[PDB]
C-alpha cells in the first residue's frame, strides 16, 4: 500500500 | 494587499 | 491557480476544500487526506479561527458549486497547529485537522503518500500545485478544481530570488522563471503533489511567494519530508 503509514 | 508575500492566502 | 487548466472528476482524490461557516460559509484553504481521519494543511489557514466549530471539510469535490445546504461534509474535532508557527514567511506552516468522523476510501476520495525520510535524495520531475483559487490577481474562487505542472527549484535558486527572507531546509520552492504558474488566493494549503514510479507523494504544502506567478519568484511551500516525523508523533498518539 504504502510506505509512511497512519493510524487509522 | 497588506503583505505581497500573502496574495496566494485567505 | 494561475496558468492551470481544469481536472476531472477523481483525478486528485486526497484535494479537499476547506471551508468556514463564518461569517458566511467560504472557501478558506486547500488540504490533503493523508488518514482515515487526518488533513494536512498549512497552519496559516487559521488566523482568526478561534474554534473548529466552525470548519467544514469537503472531499471528493471537482466542483465548488457541488456543495449546498445538504451536502455531506466532515467535522473537525480538532486543530494542530506546529507550536513553533508564527508567520508563513517564517516556516513551519504546517497543520493537522483530525475530524470528528472517519473517512471512507473511493475513486472520488483516497489518501496521499507522505514522503519517506529516506527519500530526500529523490528530484522530483513530474509536481503539480491544485486548488479552486484565483487565476488571476484580483479574481474570484474558481468554480473546478485547477492543476498546473511546475518545476521544483533549487534553495540554492528559491534564495538567489527571495532575498531578505531566510529559506530554511524545511521550504521548497517550484515555479517556471519566466512565471505564468502558480497558486494563487484560496489554493493555500492545498498539496504540492510529484508523482514518482507511478506512485504520488505530497511533496509540499502551498504556503506563501511573492504575489502569484511573477517571473523569477517561485512558490514556497512547506517542505513536507521534514516534517514527517512531526506529523508521525500527533498521528500515532497513544
Ligand atoms: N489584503
Ligand atoms: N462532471
Ligand atoms: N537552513
Amino acid at each position: 500500500e504504502c510506505t509512511t503509514k497512519i493510524k487509522p | 494587499c497588506v503583505n505581497i508575500m500573502c496574495c496566494r492566502c485567505p
